[PDB]
């Protein structure tokens, strides 16, 4: 038959939608999964792995580093307003935390 | 050295490294004593431990960022217990 | 504690005393050859 | 068949968040040592010997004119000409609508890094 | 009223939250890269036709050095190869560009000598290192370590034994093989454990 | 007799190495990568399924999936989201 | 097993504490993290068994405890595999 | 142990015996693989084009 396109493709994403609505399709999560959710879905996804991915690879060449670490996704996801907010309640295995040394703990 | 200089040095030092800072043996048999009165003859997997000390450190920094702040509550350098047990109330851990 | 330490190496060096002899027998013996 | 460039989506800039201030000095130091750059596209040594030589005495370090009395022109760039604009991120100057889309598609924010 | 006119899924995402005059041509064409002159044909655009071809770069020819009759006679003359048995050679080397897996197979066993590999190699090296001295003052690196025949004819050859070995060296061998474990623990865990084992009695 | 595990490591490499052609990324940050997706995607699917069935319905979907963008990612972090998927929508019914 | 807290020294209190922004610890601060610790190290291992005793398994295996801080709301990234 | 591991062990002196046979016979290890290349290659050749471009 036709040379079969995938749904990631057709869309213009790298998540997979097909395994994301897979996961949707015997995950419960609904009764009756349309043809719009698991792209939305695997598209908003992976945009947040982009917004940090940039982020984290910001601060590693601030650390004169070429591999992300952990250590660039902490202080990455606590450098930027937003991601710490969505992030705000989740630990980083080995990233550290940021230097925020209190003012008034300093040589006087 | 003066009684605060070598402190903050281990402040900015401590708090730019990602390593753990609890000793692996040591905390190993804690989370497996502590599973003793749950079942006998647990088993862990490695990283499962490895997991439960992540957990761990981080929550023992933010809250011991969170005793900082009540510290300077009272025009204080030095983190009193009831600081950490105002910071665990306010966070409502023992309420 | 000494009763019973020497209960324990009644058993330890018996032991041990047997392996050593028996093996060195077996290594000169094979090697011999 | 496809737009065929929604896969790679390079920029997407919905959070830009601009280069600025210190940065442009950054990128300004970068162009000048580029241009006082090598072959490569004993430096180490001579600024070795160089931090030897520093005195307040006639000498290399105390031999530099500095600022000019003229007034620093501007130019466009990416042609060179005469240029009346500057981009509003990085600061690098330009002269038309053409060489700003240029800009901002290769030399705009893309080399700070 | 509803505007909507469009797709249902994308209209309620939306709303819900608010000449071409380049003629080809069949062409003659010439490659540059040939020496005869032939002429082909090619389906160009209008707006190409006589450019040089694009694939006559790709055609590196593989160096191979031409001895001359007096070079050859004075330098690479020998006793074991005459001219018309060593000129054969490099004319195979150069239609097979150097390679002497395909050069053997051709060659002409009927007026010549038969030749294994490594030979043909050997002294179409010595061919070369030898073209390459009548040069050499003109820095021409005298530091070639031409194919080592010898060794590896060996090398070749203690390959073949293990090569065709249907069960035992094949198979058998597995025992053995174990035996390089065994032979390399039990020896030690014997005479040195007995050694360890008379200073341990010694000392009780 | 293979128990194979599944993982995003393939297409945030992708958009890794297209949103960065020159750096990498160390197996541990893909670890942590890989999580956030997870994380993510039982974020925003949980919340469109509250979503339908609040407004009793048997079907999670992109509509609900949009809204639950917009309670979920903040200002700024939904309108990027957002406006992505929602171009991603008339770009796929498209037929491109 | 027995005496398992005191295997969280002084220094490595003082460590944790040093990265947390503190400066200069009080003599009885180690014990109060030592008991805070404990709590929040029995209520997540016993969640974590919680999952173990369920599934009819021996080892506390990795998603056990990852699953045992989500509860806790400590969504934990680099051990979801 | 025991003493009867003698003849055990005298077996593995058997697989001794053997191996060393077997090595003077045939080797066990296709030992030294190109010691020895001094050919240089060609810069890239026609003909690898060939193969290449038919890739």
């Amino acid at each position: 038959r036709a040379k079969a396109k995938s749904r990631s493709s057709r869309a213009g994403l790298q998540f997979p939608v097909g395994r994301v609505h897979r996961l949707l399709r015997k995950g419960n999560y609904a009764e009756r999964v349309g043809a719009g959710a698991p792209v939305y879905l695997a598209a908003v996804l992976e945009y947040l792995t982009a917004e940090i991915l940039e982020l984290a690879g910001n601060a590693a060449r601030d650390n004169k580093k070429t591999r992300i670490i952990p250590r660039h996704l902490q202080l990455a996801i606590r450098n930027d307003e937003e991601l710490n907010k969505l992030l705000g309640r989740v630990t980083i295995a080995q990233g550290g935390v940021l230097p925020n040394i209190q003012a008034v703990l300093l040589p006087k | 050295y003066r009684p605060g200089t070598v402190a903050l040095r281990e402040i900015r030092r401590y708090q730019k490294s990602t390593e753990l800072l609890i000793r692996k043996l040591p905390f190993q048999r804690l989370v497996r004593e502590i599973a003793q009165d749950f079942k006998t003859d647990l088993r862990f997997q490695s990283s499962a431990v490895m997991a439960l000390q992540e957990a761990c450190e981080a929550y023992l920094v933010g809250l011991f960022e969170d005793t900082n702040l009540c510290a300077i509550h009272a025009k204080r350098v030095t983190i009193m217990p009831k600081d950490i047990q105002l910071a665990r109330r306010i966070r409502g851990e023992r309420a | 504690f000494a009763e019973l330490e020497v209960k324990t190496r009644e058993k330890l060096e018996a032991a041990k005393k047997k392996t050593s002899f028996e093996i060195a027998e077996l290594k000169e013996r094979l090697k011999a050859s | 068949m496809v737009e065929k460039k929604t896969s790679v989506r390079s920029q997407d800039p919905g959070q830009r968040r601009v280069l600025d201030r210190a940065a442009r000095q950054r990128r300004i130091n970068r162009q000048l040592e580029a241009l006082e750059n090598d072959n490569f596209q004993n430096f180490q040594a001579l600024l070795e010997e160089q931090n030897l030589s520093v005195a307040e005495g006639p000498n290399y370090l105390t031999a530099c004119a500095g600022p000019p009395s003229r007034p620093q022109r501007p130019f466009c760039a990416v042609c060179g000409f005469p240029s009346p604009y500057t981009c509003v991120s990085c600061g690098a100057r330009y002269c038309t609508v053409r060489c700003l889309g240029t800009h901002q598609e290769t030399r705009c924010l893309k080399w700070t890094v | 009223k509803r505007p909507e006119g469009m797709h249902r899924e994308v209209y309620a995402l939306l709303y819900s939250d608010k000449k071409k005059v380049r003629p080809w041509k069949w062409m003659p064409f010439t490659n540059p890269a040939r020496k005869d002159g032939a002429m082909f044909f090619h389906w160009r655009r209008a707006a190409e036709e006589g450019k040089d071809y694009p694939f006559a770069r790709f055609n590196k020819t593989v160096q191979v050095p031409v001895y001359s009759e007096q070079e050859y006679q004075l330098y690479l003359h020998d006793d074991a190869w005459t001219k018309a048995e060593t000129d054969h050679l490099f004319d195979l080397s150069r239609r097979f560009d150097l390679r002497f897996v395909v050069i053997h197979d051709r060659y002409d066993h009927q007026q010549f000598k038969k030749r294994s590999v490594e030979d043909l190699k050997e002294r179409y090296y010595h061919i070369c290192a030898k073209l390459a001295n009548v040069r050499a003052v003109p820095g021409t690196d005298l530091k070639i370590p031409v194919f080592d025949a010898g060794h590896e004819r060996r090398r070749k050859e203690q390959l073949e034994r293990l090569y065709n070995r249907t069960p035992e060296q094949v198979a058998e061998e597995e025992y053995l093989l174990q035996e390089l474990r065994k032979i390399e623990a039990r020896k030690k865990e014997r005479e040195k454990r007995s050694q360890d084992l008379q200073k341990l009695i010694t000392a009780a | 007799k293979r128990s194979r595990k599944e993982s995003y490591s393939v297409y945030v490499y992708k958009v890794l190495k297209q949103v960065h052609p020159d750096t990498g990324i160390s197996s541990k940050a893909m670890g942590i990568m890989n999580s956030f997706v997870n994380d993510i995607f039982e974020r925003i699917a949980g919340e469109a399924s509250r979503l339908a069935h609040y407004n009793k319905r048997s079907t999670i979907t992109s509509r609900e999936i949009q809204t639950a963008v917009r309670l979920l990612l903040p200002g700024e972090l939904a309108k990027h989201a957002v406006s992505e998927g929602t171009k991603a929508v008339t770009k796929y019914t498209s037929s491109k | 097993l027995r005496d398992n807290i005191q295997g969280i020294t002084k220094p490595a209190i003082r460590r944790l504490a040093r990265r947390g922004g503190v400066k200069r610890i009080s003599g009885l601060i180690y014990e109060e993290t030592r008991g805070v610790l404990k709590v929040f190290l029995e209520n997540v291992i016993r969640d974590a068994v919680t999952y173990t005793e369920h599934a009819k398994r021996k080892t506390v295996t990795a998603m056990d405890v990852v699953y045992a801080l989500k509860r806790q709301g400590r969504t934990l990234y680099g051990f979801g595999g | 142990k025991s003493h009867a591991e003698i003849a055990e062990q005298a077996k593995h002196e058997a697989e001794i015996e053997t191996r060393i046979a077997e090595l003077r016979k045939e080797g066990f290890w296709s030992l030294k693989r190109l010691p020895k290349v001094p050919e240089p290659p060609r810069p890239k050749g026609h003909w690898d084009y060939l193969c290449e471009e038919m890739q």
